[PDB]
């Protein structure tokens, strides 16, 4: 009635209830779940902690190392855009009739996080067998403590959901074998890794560690110079992320033969295409590596694709797409109040000090966001 | 020239050194200060809240401002005052038909006038509303002071809200 900009839709101030979200057979309803969260809804708390642990207890029973069968779309890196999330399904298909595949980095950066993470859940629960997530490098405690996940959950829920959280965080699975001839993970190799036995010998239920084969998985990127470096040297230490490696072509290529497989597919590093093709292997004429990215737009001012890999028929095709309109969030989620306040108090405070002194791109953004890539304190 | 009634936190002497300083600014001496008078003031044109203290001010709203309001207005800002009664003054900055609530299309216009074309007016609305959503703790769809005082008590920034006289 007040309102100026009406055009604007006003949020839903109702809370979905357990049974608007679980029918009869507890089967979420996505449908009616994903329009609440489009129009920004909230659930009640409760129902949330439901969706969170009901699916936690699903991934608590899976392996470090899914065993995954084609046709399948694989995604890369979400970081909260949810808005995007959803194009993304119109692109790769109906988690109804396809089978899904994400390598993590589900929450941070993005502004809708918690909805990511809803959605993603209530599907996990409804399609326990053809929707599968794994671990990004963002699901923990450290880096969600130190960016705007740990914070987003308490405004729109409760700190108590945002634990339920990373409990629910310490089951995701590590890496995927794809077909049996790809292995995909969120960052990629370990010098502590020769086999997939290795994988899957890990106690994955846990905050990753600071070293080790855990910590490599999620965090590793190869080389700048990939395929072209100059020595035959496996892993370096990795002076970007701050910890893990940079892993090189001959390493990836003795992984790959030692254990027979194909390519490595992973995500972890913003890619303007929205996908990046590595050097072709020289015994299969296949690209070695191929990194998968999945946010457009990343961050607002990339202004770079996002894609997903299809595979089906032996053809595995690179569906690109753009960004899809979202929601303004005042930076941490503040509100207007506490955002304008202060201004006022100086400027008001200003005009009363006069008066009584009457009498006497791409890569641009890639450069400016490096320390971000790297570990928090 | 009978004499005048007012309310503040001022003694004769702060009281007397104000009027110096109103009789300075009222140009035409008409006895109660107009916003072409204040305008006239070079620092006080660049500066998007200067009608709102002014409306602020003029509490019998007729469109100037006498002598009374002008000490009851300042009063506000003096050091010997509480925090309650400047949280209540910035609360009437957003407060614009002074009902007591701030309501909706209120907080978006004032908001606007300070980041002006910084932000696309749906970017601005969507904030404005999600601002209400989660401080009308009472569902009615606008902010009692109550609940402004809620969110920014924390702030302290009354503190900053100060003028030595
Ligand atoms: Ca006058
Ligand atoms: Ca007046
Ligand atoms: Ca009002
Ligand atoms: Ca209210
Ligand atoms: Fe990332
Ligand atoms: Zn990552």
């Amino acid at each position: 009635t007040d309102r100026v900009v009406k055009a604007v839709p006003f949020p839903p101030s109702h809370r979905l209830t357990a049974k608007e979200v679980f029918d009869n057979d507890g089967k979420p309803r996505v449908d009616i779940l994903k329009a609440h969260l489009m129009k920004e809804g909230r659930l009640e708390e409760s129902v949330a902690l439901r969706i969170i642990t009901e699916g936690a207890s699903i991934l608590r029973q899976e392996k470090n190392l899914l065993d995954i069968d084609a046709p399948v779309t694989v995604c890369g890196d979400i970081h909260g855009q949810f808005f995007d999330l959803m194009k993304l399904f119109e692109v790769g298909g109906s988690p109804a009739n396809t089978r899904y595949l994400f390598l993590g980095d589900y929450v941070d950066r993005g502004y809708f996080s918690i909805e990511c993470v809803l959605y993603l859940w209530a599907l996990k629960i409804l399609y326990p067998k053809t929707l599968f997530l794994l671990r990004g490098n963002h699901e923990c405690r450290h880096l969600t403590e130190y960016f705007t996940f740990k914070q987003e959950c308490k405004i729109k829920y409760s700190e108590r959901v945002y634990d339920a959280c990373m409990d629910a965080f310490d089951c995701l699975p590590l890496a995927a074998l794809m077909n049996q001839q790809f292995l995909c993970v969120h960052g990629g190799l370990s010098p502590e890794i020769n086999t997939l036995d290795d994988i899957r010998k890990l106690d994955r239920f846990k905050e990753p560690p600071a070293y080790g084969p855990m910590c490599d998985i999620l965090w590793s990127d190869p080389l700048e110079d990939f395929g072209n470096e100059k020595t035959q040297e496996h892993f370096t230490h990795n002076t970007v992320r701050g910890c893990s490696y940079f892993y090189s072509y001959p390493a990836v290529c003795d992984f790959l033969q030692h254990n027979n497989l194909l390519s490595i597919l992973r995500a972890h590093e913003a890619q303007d295409a929205g996908y990046r093709m590595y050097r072709k292997s020289q015994t299969t004429g296949f690209p070695s590596l191929i990194t998968i990215f999945s946010a457009p737009n990343y961050l607002d001012v990339y202004n770079n694709k996002a894609a997903v890999l299809k595979y089906e028929n032996n053809v595995m095709n690179i569906r690109q797409f753009n960004c899809s309109p979202h929601p303004y969030w005042l930076p941490n989620f503040m509100d207007v109040f506490t955002w304008s306040l202060p201004f006022v108090g100086e400027k008001v405070t200003e005009m009363l000090v006069n008066v009584l002194n009457i009498c006497s791109s791409f890569e641009e953004a890639k450069g400016l966001d490096r320390i971000n890539e790297r570990m928090p304190p | 020239s009978y004499p005048l009634e007012m309310c503040s936190h001022f003694d004769a002497d702060e009281i007397k050194r104000l009027g110096k300083r109103f009789k300075k600014l009222d140009l035409d001496n008409s006895g109660s200060l107009s916003v072409e008078e204040f305008m006239s003031l070079p620092e006080l044109q660049q500066n998007p809240l200067v009608q709102r203290v002014i409306d602020i001010f003029d509490t019998d709203g007729n469109g100037e401002v006498d002598f009374k309001e002008f000490i009851e207005g300042v009063s506000q800002f003096s050091v010997k005052g509480d925090k309650e009664q400047k949280l209540r003054f910035a609360f009437r900055i957003y407060d614009m038909d002074k009902d007591g609530y701030i309501s909706n299309g209120e907080l978006f216009q004032v908001l606007k006038m300070m980041v002006g074309n910084n932000l696309k007016d749906t970017q601005l609305q969507q904030i404005v509303d999600k601002t209400i959503i989660n401080a009308d703790k009472d569902g009615d769809g606008r902010i009692s002071f109550e609940e402004f005082c809620a969110v920014v008590g924390g702030l302290d920034i009354h503190k900053k809200m100060v003028v030595d006289v």
